[PDB]
Order: C-alpha cells, then structure tokens, then sequence
C-alpha cells in the first residue's frame, strides 16, 4: 500500500501537468489567420515544390 | 469594435504556367 | 501576485516532501494545493495575453505600413 | 434514385469534417484508390465545399490545410498522382516539413 | 463486422504488462475482438481470484471442459505465436472453428484457402470486365477500310530534319 | 498454500517466500521514505540559501509532520 501510495502520487502529478498544457494558452498565429482570409495556406503553397 | 483593416500577406515572398493557361484559353499561340 | 503565487507553490511542494516522507498516504489533499496553485498561475498568465496578441497584431500593421511607404517612396 | 435522407445541422458539421478529412493526405489517396474522383458528382459536391471558404464559415475550420489540398485538387492530373504512394509521401512529408 | 479482412492488436497492452509471453498472448488475445467472452477460457479465468496456477493445469483443464476454447496450436518465444478456435465437444476429439494468427505483437485472422483464392480470381476478374469494358466500345469498324481506331513525300521532309539534326549533333 | 499443495509443492517455501518477503519489502519501503527524506532536506536547504526571508516557514514545514 505504502509503495501503491508514491506511484499514484506520481501519476496524480502527470495527470495535473496534463492539465495543465489543456490550460495555457499560445499567442495567435495570425500570419495563418490572415492567409486562410483569402483561403488558402500559402505558406504549404510557396514552400512545397 | 470590428473595423475593416486592411493587409496583403506583404509578409510571404511564371510564364510557363502562363503559357499553358493561355494554351488553354485561346487554344494554339499562333494565332 | 505571481511571485507570490510561484514561492507559495515552492513552499507546497517542500511540504508535500515531507508529507511523503512521513506519511504518504496524506498526499491527495497536498496535491490538491499543488494543482490549484499552478492552475491559477496559468488562468492568470492568461489574462495577460489578449494585450500582447493586440500589440502584436500592431507591430504587423506597422510593418505592413513600413513597406508600404517604402514602395511609394521607391516607386 | 433514392429518396435524399439528409439532416439540416448535422450536416454542416459533417461537411466541416469532412473538409478536415481533405486536409488528410492519405485519405485523398485512399479515396483516389477507391476512384471517387471518377465521379463527377464528387467534383460538384467539391465545389459545394467551397462554400467553407466563407469567412464565417472558414471561422470554423480547424486545419487550414484543406484549403489549399482542395484548391490543389482541381488539378485531375493531381488527382491521379495522390492515387501514387511515392508522391503521397512526399505530400505528407511536405507538411510534416512546414509543421 | 468483418473480422477476417481487418488487423489488430494494442502495443498499449503489451507494454502494460511488458514482455510478449506464451499466457500474455493468450491474455491479449482476451483483449482481440478474436475471443469471445463466453469461451471457456474466460469461464476459467472467472472462477479463480488472484491465485497462482500452472500451464498444464490450463491444457489437462482445457479437455475435461466442455465447449469453445482457444489454445496454442504453434509457439515460438521470440516474435509469432500460432492459436485456434478449436471446439471439443468431448475430451481428447476437437473440431477446430477457426485458426488465428499472432505476429510481432499482432493478431491476425489467417483464412481460409477457399477464401484467399476465391477473392483472387475475383480481383482478376473484374480486371478482365473493366478493360473489356472500355476497349469495346472504342473501335471503329468498316467494313470496306477494316477495323480503325480514331505522306511519303512528308516523311522525306522529316527524313531531311532528323538528318540535319544528326548532322548538328555531331557538330 | 492450497494451490502449493495441490501440485506437490512444499507448504514451507511458501511462508519462507513470504517471511523473505516481509524483510524484503521492509527495507524497501524504508529506504525509499529515506531518500525522500534527504530529497527534501537538500531542497530545504537550497530554498534557504535561494530564498532565506522564509526559512522561518520552512523549519516550520518540517516541525508540523512529526509527533507531539
């Protein structure tokens, strides 16, 4: 029980980290954002051969 | 509130396919 | 705030050393301090942002301005 | 001819999805394994998808890609070289690139 | 569902408990929409609560039990394991229902001949049709100019380019 | 046990199996509650140098686990 004890405790923490990337939040890719405007990707255009 | 603004992918940096379009268009160029 | 928030969260965690130590099976509520720290330290980084995605949208906009002068300028 | 059985909400939601799907480069080649592109009322319900492209619309869709595979689809020549492995991989490999 | 044309397994489980062992691959295929949750098996498996037991013992009870059971056929320890849905209705005579297939952590359905080959010819088979299909309606026929499908003095006039080509190329 | 005896096997390997066990698992435990103990004792002290202001706090942290 004692050992059962330190993994569910390490799992509990994992489970938090988990929720905690669902959490933040990233500033705006607004280059995308302005392409897709005018609805294309041109970034995987111009790029790919 | 919302206010048009206006930009042109000024971020992001041929006569070949233009040549084929015209093919396309216009159908021989010699004419 | 912050700061705050950060060096409570260390202290916390010092704790829940110890309460693992001593009695493991008394980390839930230990834990649960833990993750309540860490999430407001997030739900507040996050109402910083809405600001600096605003200023740089504007840093855009002046550099769409900048080439656009310049072209005129050159033209 | 069977009787249409379609829903008004539900298929928006599937359309969104399914302009998702199309952002998938291996499902544009499984479907051009299956011959879908040998229909030409698939290519009709294409341009349907353009209406995605609407900016309330398009507010919705959650990968760009789409977009762009569906404008690259117009191409039928493109279409029968995604029925290709090699050159699906070198799509796939494209993007996995650009991300 | 069809269960013969897909593939399955969960590289989730098997790393969950580890190693790939001659009872773990009976336990995955637990998991494999292969078994069935009435087999005898999982009959066994209810009966007894967290207790050691032995693998003799599973075959020895295997025959004295009576109904769907799915045992090894073939084993090999380091990547494929071999299993069948045999069905004993008495000891010692079994009637096998069908033979399942494991392989680098994978479980396969592995058919039967008839079906193999039968679809085989059926690919052919609609090769044959399509191609058929579209080359008669394209030929033309005449009767007096033949079959068609849809100047000496101009191949002069190429004669006379190719050879200047040659010409300009050993230059 | 029951098992064990069904197929031969010796009761007695059973509770040396278990006695085994029990100092096993004793010192097992005991020494991961130790390395706890100095994980936490090194970062106390770090905190201290790092942070000395709340030292105070921490020696209190470590007061409030043992018994009266």
């Amino acid at each position: 029980g004692q050992k059962f004890c330190f993994q569910n405790l390490v799992h509990v923490l994992q489970d938090i980290r988990y929720q905690l990337s669902f959490a933040r939040l990233r500033n705006s890719d607004l280059v995308t954002a302005l392409d897709i405007l005018s609805t294309g990707t041109s970034l995987r255009l111009a790029n790919a051969p | 509130s919302l206010d048009p603004e206006i930009i042109g992918g000024q971020n992001n940096f041929n006569l070949q396919q233009i040549f084929q379009k015209i093919i396309q268009e216009r159908g021989p160029f010699r004419d | 705030e912050l700061r705050f928030l950060s060096r409570s969260l260390m202290l916390n965690f010092l704790e829940l050393l110890g309460i693992m130590a001593k009695a493991p099976e008394q980390f839930p509520s230990k834990v649960e301090n833990i993750r309540v720290l860490l999430l407001n330290l997030h739900h507040l980084i996050n109402d910083y942002r809405p600001h600096q995605s605003r200023e740089s949208l504007i840093m855009l906009l002046e550099k769409q301005l900048k080439h656009e002068e310049s072209q005129v300028e050159l033209l | 001819l069977l009787s249409k059985v379609p829903d008004d909400k539900s298929r928006f939601e599937i359309e969104l999805e399914f302009v998702q799907m199309l952002s998938n480069p291996w499902y544009l080649n499984f479907l051009a394994q299956h011959k879908y592109f040998e229909d030409e009322a698939f290519l009709q319900y294409l341009e349907y998808m353009e209406y995605w492209r609407e900016p309330e619309y398009v507010k919705f869709i959650i990968y760009p890609t789409c977009l762009h595979m569906l404008t690259l689809l117009k191409n039928p020549q493109f279409r029968n070289d995604i029925s290709r492995a090699d050159l699906s991989k070198q799509v796939n490999d494209e993007i996995y690139y650009e991300w | 569902v069809d269960l013969t044309s897909i593939q399955w397994r969960m590289p989730e489980w098997v790393q969950s408990m580890g190693g790939l062992r001659t009872e773990n691959v009976l336990e995955y295929f637990s998991q494999s929409p292969f078994y069935s949750h009435k087999s005898n098996n999982e009959m066994l498996k209810m009966q007894s609560q967290f207790n050691a037991l032995d693998l003799g013992d599973l075959n020895s009870q295997l025959k004295r039990l009576t109904g769907i059971q799915f045992v090894i056929i073939h084993e090999r320890p380091p990547f494929l394991w071999v299993i069948q849905k045999q069905n004993r209705l008495n000891e010692n005579e079994v009637k096998p229902l069908t033979v399942y297939f494991v392989c680098n952590e994978n479980i396969y359905m592995a058919p039967n001949a008839y079906t193999l080959l039968a679809t085989r010819m059926l690919n052919a088979t609609y090769c044959f049709q399509k191609a058929l299909t579209k080359i008669e309606k394209f030929p033309q026929y005449n009767p007096q100019e033949g079959y068609t499908y849809p100047s000496p003095e101009d191949f002069s006039v190429v004669r006379a380019f190719m050879q200047s080509l040659h010409s300009s190329k050993e230059a | 046990v029951l098992e064990y005896i069904e197929q031969g096997r010796n009761p007695d390997v059973y509770a040396r199996q278990f006695s085994e066990l029990v100092q096993k698992d004793n010192q097992y435990v005991n020494g991961k509650l130790y390395a706890i103990e100095g994980f936490q004792k090194a970062f106390a002290e770090e905190i201290k140098q790092a942070y000395p202001e709340v030292s105070s706090v921490v020696d209190k942290i470590l007061n409030e686990g043992k018994v009266e």
